[PDB]
RNA sequence: AAAAUGACA
RNA sequence: UUGAGCCUUGAUGUGUAGGAUAGGUGGGAGGCUUUGAAGUGUGGACGCCAGUCUGCAUGGAGCCGACCUUGAAAUACCACC
RNA sequence: CGGCCGCAAGGUUAAAACUCAAAUGAAUUGACGGGGGCCCGCACAAGCGGUGGAGCAUGUGGUUUAAUUCGAUGCAACGCG
RNA sequence: CGCGGGGUUGAGCAGCCUGGUAGCUCGUCGGGCUCAUAACCCGAAGAUCGUCGGUUCAAAUCCGGCCCCCGCAACCA
């Protein structure tokens, strides 16, 4: 309820999964939808198409709030990084702007090594 | 608040539930679970007061109008759609039927004058002037339009037969005891309509459904009736499962803690027993060994019936090969062409919504109903086993279980291969003598499975097999069907049954009959 | 990284802010530090860049084209 | 295949009607090197089909074939250890060949009588999105739109 | 993704 | 702030068949309207979304009830809940 | 082994008996790589028809017999001399 | 010859848990893949459930008797 008319859409795209959370400008989540939760278990959730389904599903479960202006914040690498922004404009949402919030540490914590 | 006070019932020669007692009352919904053949509906009848226990008392509520739903959705077929609902209320229906002996008896006496004078007054008290006024509106509210109110109950699809049988219980109803409400499987739209209806209005309810998801979405308690008694766990269903499994593995663990703490005590008593310096110590725990008294482990009533369908004669080329049916009853034909082939495939799980006509399509295919004009034909070597949606014409004529199961079979000994197929599916000597017309639900379905196993047919029509099964017989039948090497059709509404094994799924609609997308997962994905 | 261009985009086309940080640091800082693998991959990095100058200086060939 | 390219194989037009589409249809259902029977079956399966459809050849056959041809077909794309199949667009030269191949495969079934009635009943039911041959265009479409997750 | 081995003259 | 009990007041409630969103109990057919109406324009809240509803001035004093399809009779009113 | 150093792990100085006619460095020609590039063959891909299942003819392994004559036995022996 | 635990396919094991389906992992055999052996894929073979009797329609299961094996006990001034 409360009819939020101006909100945010945090896209947390990873190598494995693409997860979309729509929230108001105060950072209080309304609804969320992921790539793997749309019947894309396994390697398929790491597909750009699975993000398109995830974004369109996240348009629902928040359509009652009547959000009209979005402020998308992309984050992280992955193939479901760009195909999901274009899936928010295809549901009628008006993206006011696009921002990238990706953590680039200034040589902070030591990274892992676990691949050979 | 209705209470059971040490209730026991003995059917045959072994008690069903031994000395049960529990309190029901409040805005809660005690859905109860149990393997078919073990209490459940009998306990519901005891609570309703229709049947009395062999020991114990109903301890009935004073005048609070227990409102009930029965297991049988076909027991009402002659009373009209507007008659069943008005017959739901006893004291009204009985007085109406007695007052109907006025226009049919052309003779009236002095006592009969008083009786007709006072029965009309009782009818007025019981609102007979609005008895049919309050019924049609409820029937329209549930979703049954006017056009079929005075029509007979026979000409109704069972998904709506249940829709009317539910409304039959909706007359000033506290304490509604609903028997198996699904079966004649609802689409799923009707199921969600049910769940919203049930969980919106506030009353005390007792559900007995076998549908885990429906019970999760509806109920708050679980009055499981499994081992020998009715034990109630507060939980929807996934709390009940993790309660009744953890509390049983705990029983096994707390019993192994005794079975293994007796072992080393016995090792001591066996080693230092004749020793003069330690005999007084061995005899000190040889007597605490026998004062432990481990707690016994009962037997669960849920079992997997071993059912296996063979093949008498293998046909090769193709089986069905239907061209044009165009079957109709009252409206424009429910379907027109339905040209298709079989090719000795598997299933083609016919499905739709309630009232489309899948059951009558299967009736036309099996030949007990013939189309308006068309040809079906089967292979000259085709042997057809049939599991009807409603099977009441079969369990009749008062035969024993043994006699019913022996009336089948081709060349088999009377003592084995027919008393063995019975024991492979949950039957014993104390049960092979009870009458056929008294078994309940899943047991009748299992008897039908047994007759199919002995007839060994090539083509299994099998309308709606998963109706009254245990949820433990469902997967047994699933495995039996997927290991069966013949040809079959079936119109089950279950999701992960068609999704489990279907290959040639055929949906049916008033306009477009789709056919064979694939796994039906691809069908539901394309849709 | 931020693009406002308030009224007239209707289309992201923010490759200018996509080819600045996303490719390099993010998909590199996950592992492979080793404190001396970069110092030897760098020695090999333009042991071949100067090799192109020889190919740049290899313009004096006939090849009959 | 490897180095060169093949232009096309020149197939003579059908004797009875000047159609290059019908002539290839005869050859596809032709079996064991006997074109005498295949043209006898097709010609019989068209006259008894045209009279039902009311017109000679085009709506009898070309319409009966334009509604059975596909648009998207599926194939496998093992790249570097992958195991997924993909749907791909078919070229216009393979649509007719696929359509004719599907009809005969779905017409060699339905065993009732001689091929002349087997095929004519197959084409007439396939001319209205009803037959078992025209069914295959639906399955191949479902397998083409129910796995669009990869492109 | 998995692929180990082959007595001397 | 959130529950439960009580007192007072105000809102509150269809069919199947309709001019109409009729709780019974039946008392009754003449009250009700101007200690300003019939209907006009201004909107609160509820809303088997058609309508009730009430603050509101002006406009100034007709409407209702009966018959009526109907299981029932109509905020003609009141008491009892 | 001995000496020195060290909390310890050990470091440092430093042999012999016996045994082989070799061990090793750079480079050359081939072969090979689950190294790279280019190209070809019904090699794969797209298709059509088969073998492997059944009966029978025939050849070969074995087993048997007095003898079941000798030879061929990856591709390139097995409707072979 | 006093007390316990066991005998199921070539080997190690369930099922005996209140009676109605002879099963798991290795292994054996016949094909396939390979230059060839292993690995891998397909198909298959077996046993008197120690023996002998007993109620049961039906016993690996419940009961009685016997045989075989493996453990323990057979005490102190
Ligand atoms: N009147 C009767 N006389 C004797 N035995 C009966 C009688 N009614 C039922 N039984 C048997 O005793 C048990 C009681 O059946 P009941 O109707 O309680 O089953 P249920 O557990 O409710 O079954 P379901 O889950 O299929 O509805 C069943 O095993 C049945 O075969
Ligand atoms: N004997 C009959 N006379 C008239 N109408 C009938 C008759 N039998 C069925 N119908 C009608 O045909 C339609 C479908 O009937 P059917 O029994 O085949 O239902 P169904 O789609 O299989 O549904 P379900 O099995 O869930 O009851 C319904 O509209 C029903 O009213
Ligand atoms: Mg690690
Ligand atoms: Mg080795
Ligand atoms: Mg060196
Ligand atoms: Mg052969
Ligand atoms: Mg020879
Ligand atoms: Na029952
Ligand atoms: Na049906």
């Amino acid at each position: 309820r409360k009819q939020v008319s101006d909100g945010v859409a945090h896209i947390h795209a990873s190598f494995n999964n693409t997860i979309v959370t729509i929230t108001d400008r105060q950072g209080n989540a309304l609804g969320w939808a992921t790539a793997g939760g749309s019947g894309f278990r396994g390697s398929r959730k790491s597909t750009p198409f699975a993000a398109q389904v995830a974004a369109e599903r996240c348009a629902d479960a928040v359509k009652e709030y009547g959000i009209k202006n979005l402020e998308v914040m992309v984050k992280g690498p992955g193939p479901g990084r760009e195909s999901t922004i274009r899936a928010l404009n295809a549901a009628g949402f008006r993206i006011t702007n696009i921002t990238d919030v990706t953590p680039i540490p200034h040589n902070g914590c030591r990274p892992p090594k676990k691949r050979r | 608040m209705l209470v059971s006070s040490n209730v026991t019932m003995q059917f045959g020669s072994k008690p069903l539930f031994e000395n049960i007692s529990v309190k029901f009352g409040g805005g809660n919904r005690y859905g109860l679970i149990g393997a078919n053949g073990s209490g459940k509906s009998t306990f519901m009848k005891i609570l309703g007061g229709d049947l009395e226990p062999t020991l114990g008392n109903v301890s009935l509520d004073p005048n609070e109008r227990i409102g009930k739903l029965r297991q049988d959705q076909f027991a009402f077929e002659e009373f009209t759609v507007l008659d069943t609902v008005i017959m739901g209320h006893k004291e009204l229906w009985e007085v109406k039927q007695e007052r109907d002996r006025i226009y049919a008896l052309p003779e009236m006496s002095e006592e009969d004058g008083y009786k007709v004078a006072d029965l009309e007054v009782k009818y007025g008290e019981m609102d007979g002037y609005s008895a049919e006024a309050r019924a049609g509106e409820l029937l329209l509210g549930v979703g049954i339009p006017v056009e079929q109110h005075y029509g007979p109950m026979s000409e109704v699809a069972p998904g709506w037969k249940l829709r009317v049988l539910l409304a039959q219980a909706l007359f000033a109803d506290p304490d509604i005891l609903l028997l198996d409400q699904p079966t004649n499987n609802l689409d799923i739209d009707t199921i969600r309509w049910l769940e919203q209806v049930l969980n919106e209005r506030d009353s005390t309810m007792i559900i007995i459904s076998h549908d885990r998801h429906f019970l999760n979405m509806v109920c708050t308690h679980m009055a499981d009736l499994d081992y020998g008694e009715l034990r109630v766990y507060p939980g929807n269903y996934d709390e009940y499962m993790t309660a009744a499994t953890q509390a049983r593995e705990r029983l096994l663990a707390d019993n192994a803690k005794k079975k293994a703490q007796i072992a080393e005590l016995q090792s001591f008593v066996s080693r230092f027993s004749a020793n003069a310096s330690k005999s007084r110590q061995a005899t000190s725990r040889a007597r605490q060994i026998d004062k432990i008294k481990l707690e016994e482990v009962k037997a669960s009533s849920r079992q997997n019936p071993f059912i296996r369908f063979e093949q008498d004669k293998k046909l090769f080329r193709n089986a069905l090969e239907v061209e044009g049916l165009t079957k109709g009853f009252d409206n424009g034909p429910l379907f027109k062409n339905l040209n298709l082939l079989l090719e000795v495939g598997e299933k083609l799980a016919v499905l739709g919504t309630n009232g489309v006509g899948k059951s009558t399509l299967l009736k036309t295919l099996v030949g007990d109903l013939q189309p308006d004009s068309g040809t079906v034909k089967w292979s000259e070597n085709a042997r057809i086993g049939y599991y009807a949606q409603d099977h009441e014409y079969e369990f009749e004529n008062d035969l024993t279980v043994f006699e019913w199961m022996s009336q089948w079979k081709q060349e088999g000994d009377d003592e084995q291969a027919v008393r063995s197929i019975l024991g492979r599916l949950l039957f014993s000597q104390d049960d092979i003598k009870k009458p056929a017309k008294v078994l309940s639900g899943g047991e009748k379905g299992r008897m039908l499975f047994g007759k199919l196993m002995m007839q060994k047919p090539n083509i299994l029509i099998m309308d709606q097999p998963t109706n009254h099964l245990d949820m433990e017989s469902i997967e047994s039948l699933n495995m039996a069907l997927e290991l069966y090497q013949g040809t079959l059709i079936f119109v089950s509404h279950d999701r992960e049954f068609v999704s489990s094994l279907a290959t040639r799924i055929l949906e049916i609609t008033p306009e477009r009959v789709i056919d064979f997308s694939g796994n039906y997962e691809d069908y539901l994905r394309s849709k | 990284i931020k693009v406002r261009e308030n009224e007239p985009f209707d289309v992201a086309l923010r490759r200018f802010k996509r080819s600045c940080e996303k490719a390099g640091v993010l998909a590199e800082v996950r592992r492979r530090e080793f404190y001396e693998k970069p110092t030897t991959e760098r020695k090999r990095a333009k042991a071949s860049a100067v090799k192109r100058h020889a190919k740049k200086l290899a313009r004096e060939n006939a090849r009959r084209t | 295949p490897r180095r060169r390219v093949i232009g096309q194989r020149k197939i003579l037009p059908d004797p009875k009607f000047g159609s290059e589409l019908l002539a290839k249809f005869v050859n596809i259902l032709m079996v064991d090197g006997k074109k005498s029977t295949a043209e006898s079956i097709v010609y019989s399966a068209l006259e008894t089909l045209a009279q039902r459809s009311g017109k000679s050849e085009l709506e009898a056959f070309e319409v009966a074939l334009e509604n059975v041809r596909p648009t998207v077909e599926v194939k496998s794309r093992r790249v570097g250890g992958s195991t997924y199949q993909v749907p791909v667009e078919v070229r216009p030269v393979r649509r007719n060949a696929l359509a004719m191949r599907w009809i005969v495969e779905a017409a060699r079934k339905r065993g009732d009588k001689s091929m002349a009635l087997r095929l004519a009943n197959e084409l007439s039911d396939a001319a209205e999105n009803k037959g078992t041959a025209v069914k295959k265009r639906e399955d191949v479409h479902r397998m083409a739109e129910a796995n669009k997750a990869f492109a």
